[PDB]
């Protein structure tokens, strides 16, 4: 869940 | 005899600057448009803050489930409170300024289902009026928000969760000493701006209880974006649950 939220906070 | 830099002058640096809504206002305003619009400005105001969460010293040495669910239990926080301060700035009147193109006036207000929401919002402008708030205190209780509200059982990165947000009430008694006022009255005012992020969990429960409603709602034809979607979608059933806990300066 919250997958873009994921994405943006473990991306470079 | 502080030979560091203060926590509040990073805060200055790393706030994003405030974004365009992209509002068409050559044709006549409806209550859906500037939803819709304004649903999408939010989604890329949060997609600003998770940048911004993430040059707060610590945020990311938290456990990234625990990054993640502050952010979801808050986003409604950080965007409520900038509004109240992008408003609070900009006038004199009793406006709501989402965007430099897009401010919502007394007139705006009459519009169908947006006077008791602009009510809710105007509270938090009015509140930072009321106790002449600085942009130093400001930056301060703006991060405390993002650290006021956790699962019920609590974080997974607890003990560092806690200094943190220990190290921001310092900064905020900080900025409140910096601020240009009364200084035996330093104290008084602590609780004051304490008590203003304690009745921000109200404001958020009312704003947030709407928000709910419109996205559950197929008949009105708002749209939301993908950040705010699945946001909303994950936090419905925990308030539901009752997997929350609100860190309250003032009660029990
Ligand atoms: C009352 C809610 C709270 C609103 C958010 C407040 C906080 C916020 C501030 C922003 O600057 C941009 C976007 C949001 C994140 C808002 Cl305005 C929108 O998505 C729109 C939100 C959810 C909301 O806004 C309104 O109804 C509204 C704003 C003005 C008049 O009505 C809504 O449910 C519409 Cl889908």
């Amino acid at each position: 869940a919250n997958a873009l939220l994921r994405y943006l906070l473990d991306k470079d | 005899p502080q030979l560091t830099p203060t926590l509040v002058s990073l805060l200055e640096v790393i706030e994003p600057e405030v974004l365009y809504a992209g509002y068409d206002s050559s044709v006549p305003d409806s209550t859906w448009r500037i939803m819709t619009t304004l649903n999408m400005l939010g989604g890329r105001q949060v997609i600003a803050a998770v940048k911004w969460a993430k040059a707060i010293p610590g945020f990311r040495n938290l456990h990234l489930d625990d990054q993640m669910t502050l952010l979801q239990y808050s986003w409604m926080a950080l965007m409520a409170f900038a509004l109240g301060w992008r408003s609070y700035r900009q006038s004199s009147a009793n406006l709501l300024y989402f965007a430099p193109d897009l401010i919502i006036n007394e007139q705006r207000m009459t519009l169908p289902c947006m006077y008791d929401q602009c009510k809710h919002m105007l509270y938090v402008s009015s509140e930072l009026h009321r106790l002449q708030v600085s942009y130093e205190e400001y930056l301060c209780m703006k991060v405390l928000l993002l650290l006021s509200t956790i699962p019920k059982d609590g974080l997974k990165s607890q003990e560092l969760f806690d200094e943190i947000r220990m190290t921001y009430i310092k900064e905020l008694g900080a900025a409140i000493v910096a601020r240009e006022g009364n200084s035996s009255q330093n104290w008084q005012r602590f609780y004051q701006l304490t008590k203003l992020l304690d009745s921000m969990h109200e404001v958020v429960e009312n704003l947030l209880n709407y928000c709910f409603q419109t996205f559950l709602d197929k008949t009105m034809s708002i749209e939301f974006p993908e950040m705010l979607a699945e946001i909303i979608t994950n936090q419905i059933p925990k308030y539901s649950n009752g997997n929350i806990k609100k860190l309250l300066f003032h009660q029990k």
